[PDB]
DNA sequence: ACTAATAGATTAGAGCCGTC
RNA sequence: UGACGGCUCUAAUCUAU
């Protein structure tokens, strides 16, 4: 229920990180702008992380 | 020259919101719709039946790693995946001797050793239930290899195997009982004689721990999950007609009809049993009136109204003296859509570049009241097909009535994920036809119950 | 250093979405406090965030 | 009249103190179970 | 009937363990708050307190 | 009268496997 | 029964000499 023209003004110059219409993009735009954005990060987990 | 029509295949929503479309890491990372506090594990079986649990129970709360977790993904673990406690508390250990097995297995009428090793168990677990104070909610009869090896092929009737007789002796008790054997879990001890084991399940010590995991939390009123695709105000039954030649008279052939509805609560029950046995797979008018009365009678209390679709699944197609009962029975506002599936016609196409076999959601439409849909196959989920060959794309045809033939593909590759029994991408065949055939299988082993429309958790 | 990753979301219901973010998030390896996981209890509520 | 002791009642813990109330608010129930499934019917009224 | 508003200064700032939902919780809280700040403690025995 | 009759048409257990 | 495949071995049934 997030009207564009409803959310603050400093989130909409910011390009949103879409998590209603699926966690897909979700997820994966936070670790995938995580990834560009070069944030620090620990090992891979067991398994490769799965 | 011709081309094969695509459909997209559906997707299972998991909890608090989330819908992914695999199951088995769709409840990895989201866990089971409706949580539950904890299970108590009651546990019977021999000297080696317990110690096996006490490796297995609590082997599944950490984490354990396949050679791959691409192809055979691991689990965190049963608290960081199913949100629940089942771990050694709450063990009802009951131990049957293997003196007191023995005394009864050595026996070798099979037509009444059989019977008996069943009433060893059975007897113990209905005590337990009503003449003792312990609790358990799902009980797990971990019956040696020996015991299945052997017995396999008014209370005798019932199979060589004693697995339709000891569940189907449990629907006046209604406890949910999963049927365990030491092979399925105790992979690691056994041993074969050239030093190789015959069942080599340790890759799958995932997903298969998935199945254990998940087996035993449906059955306990969870939701590990549920499909997101299914329609409102429709009813998806199935009927298989199961044979009753298990009794001395072959002339009985009892359907077991079942349904799937749309708040997720499928309800799973009994047709009617009749002698229309001649061998042919039909049931007569008047047992019809009995079958899908009963179907919506359970559906129109439930809701306050009539189904709007009807998707009668079955293997065996309806002549017209079968579906005209069905006519008058039902309302005009429904359409019963009867979908026959077939798995044996003889179509099988192969790709020229490629060692797998076609992109399931392929629906090679032949007319309006015919189609082949490849709910088994390839898949881009997993990258890997549920078979060794293109099967046969189940033939899916209105036997009866007329509707859009669009609308009944998809749902057939929807009645394939909420396969409550074990951990895959998707079944081949719909759940509508195979819980509709364990019940046959369970039930009409024993012809001396009028069972209420029990879920598939006592089955 | 700045290494946290700083989650400002409702204290109610936004948590249960972190509770599946962040515990995911330390599944992934990554740094999370919040003001309902990490929160250290006894603390200046309001100057904690500052911190 | 010898007098009667009164009697022990046991609680979480293997522990004994002599007052059901007393003990369970401080001390439990032996066993240990995780939740009650709570099957509850009646009128819409009584449902409130 | 203490709202929230009606704090003394000297907690006012401080995060306090809720007890008025639920006091099983609130206990529970204590217990990990305890144990991330390393608190000073013994085994756990209840016939002290019995 | 039905007495067989050999096929098409569909069926399901039911062993045998693998259990990509 | 952990499970979903795959055919295969047998049998059965109705359309018709």
């Amino acid at each position: 229920q997030l009207s564009y023209d409803d959310i603050n003004i400093d989130i909409v110059r910011l390009n949103a990180i879409d998590f209603k219409m699926s966690w897909a993009r979700g997820l994966k735009d936070i670790l995938e702008a995580f990834e560009k954005q070069k944030v620090p990060k620990e090992v891979a987990d067991a398994s490769k992380s799965n | 020259m011709k081309e094969l029509i695509y459909i997209e295949e559906p997707k299972i929503l998991f909890a608090h919101g989330q819908k992914c479309t695999d199951a088995r890491d769709g409840l990895a990372l989201f866990g089971p719709l409706n949580n539950l506090y904890g299970i108590k594990s009651g546990v019977i079986g021999t000297k080696q039946g317990l110690k096996i649990f006490r490796d297995y129970l609590d082997h599944i709360q950490k984490p354990i790693y396949n050679s791959n977790s691409i192809t055979r993904p691991m689990f965190p673990g049963f608290e960081a995946v199913f949100d629940c406690k089942w771990e050694s508390t709450g063990i009802t250990f009951k131990e049957v001797t293997n003196e007191d097995i023995g005394k009864f297995l050595y026996n070798s009428s099979t037509h009444k050793r059989t019977y008996d090793l069943v009433s060893l168990f059975i007897d113990k677990i209905i005590s337990a239930n009503k003449n003792e104070d312990e609790n358990v909610d799902v009980w797990f009869v971990i019956v040696p290899d020996e015991i299945y090896k052997y017995c396999r092929p008014e209370t005798y009737n019932y199979d060589a195997q004693f697995h339709d007789q000891f569940k189907a002796r449990l629907l006046k008790h209604t406890i949910p009982t999963q049927i365990f054997r030491e092979s399925t879990l105790a992979w690691r001890d056994f041993k074969n004689a050239f030093g190789l084991p015959i069942r080599d399940f340790s890759k799958i010590e995932g997903h298969l721990a998935w199945t254990i995991s998940t087996a035993a939390f449906y059955k306990a009123g969870g939701k590990p999950w549920k499909l997101s695709d299914v329609r409102n105000g429709v009813c998806y039954l199935g009927l298989v007609y199961k044979k009753v030649e298990k009794s001395k008279n072959p002339r009985n052939a009892c359907c077991a009809a079942q349904m799937f509805l749309d708040n997720g609560d499928g309800t799973v029950f009994k047709g009617e049993v009749g002698p229309w046995y001649n061998g042919q797979y039909h049931l007569e008018p008047k047992e019809a009136k009995a079958l899908l009365s009963q179907s919506l009678q359970s559906y129109k209390e439930q809701i306050g109204e009539y189904p709007k679709e009807v998707f009668i699944h079955a293997k065996t197609r309806f002549n017209h003296q079968e579906w005209d009962a069905f006519l008058e029975v039902t309302p005009k506002e429904t359409n019963l859509v009867g979908v026959t599936i077939s798995k044996t016609k003889p179509l099988k196409l192969y790709k020229t570049e490629g060692d797998y076999t076609i992109l399931r959601g392929n629906a090679y439409v032949v007319n309006e009241r015919s189609a082949f849909l490849w709910t088994v196959g390839y898949v881009p989920k997993i990258q890997t097909a549920l078979s060794m060959e293109v099967p046969n794309p189940l033939f899916i045809e209105i036997n009866k009535g007329e509707a859009d033939i669009k609308q009944v593909l998809k749902d057939i590759l929807s009645l394939t994920k909420l396969n409550y029994n074990a951990c895959i991408f998707a079944d081949g065949e719909p759940v509508t036809l195979r819980f509709a055939d364990k019940i046959g299988e369970i039930l009409t082993a024993s012809t001396d119950i009028k069972t209420p429309p029990l879920a598939f958790k006592y089955y | 250093m700045r290494n946290k990753i700083f989650i400002s979301h409702a204290t109610p219901d936004d948590n249960d979405f972190t509770r599946w973010l962040a515990l995911k998030l330390i599944g992934l390896g990554y740094e999370v406090w919040c003001d309902i996981l990490f929160l250290d209890k006894g603390v200046d509520f309001w100057s904690n965030i500052e911190k």
